[PDB]
């Protein structure tokens, strides 16, 4: 009946003076916009249909046309920024917010979805949706004693839309909006649906991606233990944002990092640092690098959890981007660590894989490794065991690499190399 | 993730 | 020496 209409026919129906003809044409547009391949979004926009769709959102008397026009506009808004803008420019934002209070669940859900796409476009539209007052009615839909009574698809859509209100920076979302949303986010983070958990973690990862004050707003809510639990989930779509959030948190103060350690996070890293998904190993190693940039007692916990051999492992064999994070973890470790801690690193076999990476065609990692070697020598001086270290470096082919780096096409590289040779070799 | 089309 | 994103 409404399958594969031309845009011309859709226009004719929508321009008819007949609400039922309008409904059928709107449904025809929804089906076009919902097809698997290449929905004709620009053709619909060019036909001038958005303002009509927007006016149909207000037809309380005809719930089906509210639904079809909400779905059509959702799909237009799912496109490029320019396509999303066309929807906003038609006055869709307050019209969708009004539909949040609809007695028809499928309609309120579609309005949730549409606002998710609008907010998802970026900071400006996110903040505009917030200024039109979306947060109160969105949160009201979740004000039930038990989230399990809500339809699953419905809850997933709400969680996703709330995550887009938390998303993006320059600027970050308004502080008052974040405070308003957080208690519901905390509740969603404890829900048992894998998709809700994933999107809740994404939201938290967005909120902790910023300065220490933003991190603190989240940590103060007491979510770190739950994040660490999710860090151990079997589902990769949960582990990914949980790990990102944890990694963000440890970029904060030492006290914020300590909450992550206190919550048991380090016990998960044997698995994360050997995870078959390269992006998990990379993010886990980056996270370690920010833990080893912490206090000596925090470095000590890394030691106690047996994580130094795992860092040696990643340095020895991993995707290059991961090996680079490992190099950072080592340099941070060697900068902040005690002599005994630094010695331990050598006993775990750090020297040979460090030296092997000096043959890398990346100027930054070389500088990073050179700094580590310097820091390790410094601890060796305090023990009068410089020569023993020099031999280790010589035996594994390290001296050949450092000596060659004196003739390197970079000032900082050459200087650090020549200094090492003309002081220990 | 940031935008979703309803199929 | 923390490094953000």
């Amino acid at each position: 009946g409404t399958v594969n209409w031309s845009v011309e026919d859709i226009v004719k129906g929508i321009n008819s003076n007949n609400l039922e003809s309008q409904l059928q044409a709107t449904q025809a547009a929804r089906k076009l916009l919902s097809r698997e391949k290449q929905p004709p979004i620009d053709n619909i926009i060019r036909a001038g249909l958005i303002p009509k769709f927007v006016s149909f959102l207000g037809k309380t008397d005809c719930s089906p046309i509210q639904f079809e026009s909400a779905w059509a506009l959702t799909n237009i808004a799912s496109g490029t920024s320019e396509q999303t803008k066309a929807v906003v420019d038609g006055g869709a934002i307050p019209a969708f917010i009004s539909l949040l209070a609809s007695p028809h669940a499928h309609i309120s859900e579609q309005a949730v979805w549409a606002l998710g796409n609008i907010a998802g476009d970026g900071s400006a539209f996110r903040d505009l949706v917030i200024k039109h007052g979306a947060i109160d009615p969105l949160l009201a839909l979740l004000a039930v004693p038990d989230l399990s009574t809500l339809a699953c698809g419905y809850l997933r859509n709400l969680t996703w839309t709330l995550s887009n209100l938390c998303r993006n920076k320059n600027p970050a979302p308004p502080l008052d909006a974040v405070e308003q949303i957080l208690p519901t986010l905390v509740r969603l983070l404890h829900h048992n649906d894998p998709e809700v958990l994933a999107d809740s973690c994404w939201a938290i990862s967005y909120l902790t991606d910023g300065p220490n004050e933003r991190i603190e707003m989240v940590v103060k809510k007491g979510v770190v233990p739950q994040l660490v639990k999710l860090l151990g989930a079997t589902e990769l779509p949960i582990v990914t944002p949980a790990l990102r959030a944890i990694g963000n948190i440890v970029t904060g103060t030492d006290e914020q990092t300590q909450k992550v350690i206190d919550a048991g996070a380090l016990a998960v890293f044997p698995s994360l640092l050997t995870n078959p998904k390269t992006n998990i190993q990379k993010e886990a190693t980056w996270t370690m690098s920010n833990i080893t940039a912490g206090r000596q007692d925090q470095i000590q916990q890394v030691v106690n959890h047996g994580l130094v051999p795992f860092l040696v492992g990643v340095l020895s064999k991993a995707d290059f981007k991961t090996q680079k994070e490992a190099a950072w973890a080592i340099t941070n470790y060697t900068s902040g660590g005690t002599v005994e801690q630094i010695v331990y690193l050598v006993h775990c076999g750090i020297i040979e894989p460090l030296m092997n990476l000096l043959s890398a065609k990346d100027t930054k990692i070389i500088q990073v490794i050179l700094d580590a070697i310097s820091n390790i020598f410094q601890a060796a001086e305090k023990l009068g065991e410089t020569e023993k270290l020099s031999i280790m470096i010589e035996e594994c082919g390290g001296l050949d690499k450092i000596e060659a780096l004196q003739r390197h096409e970079n000032e900082s590289v050459y200087k650090a190399s020549l200094n090492l040779i003309e002081k220990y070799f | 993730l940031p935008k979703r089309r309803r199929a």
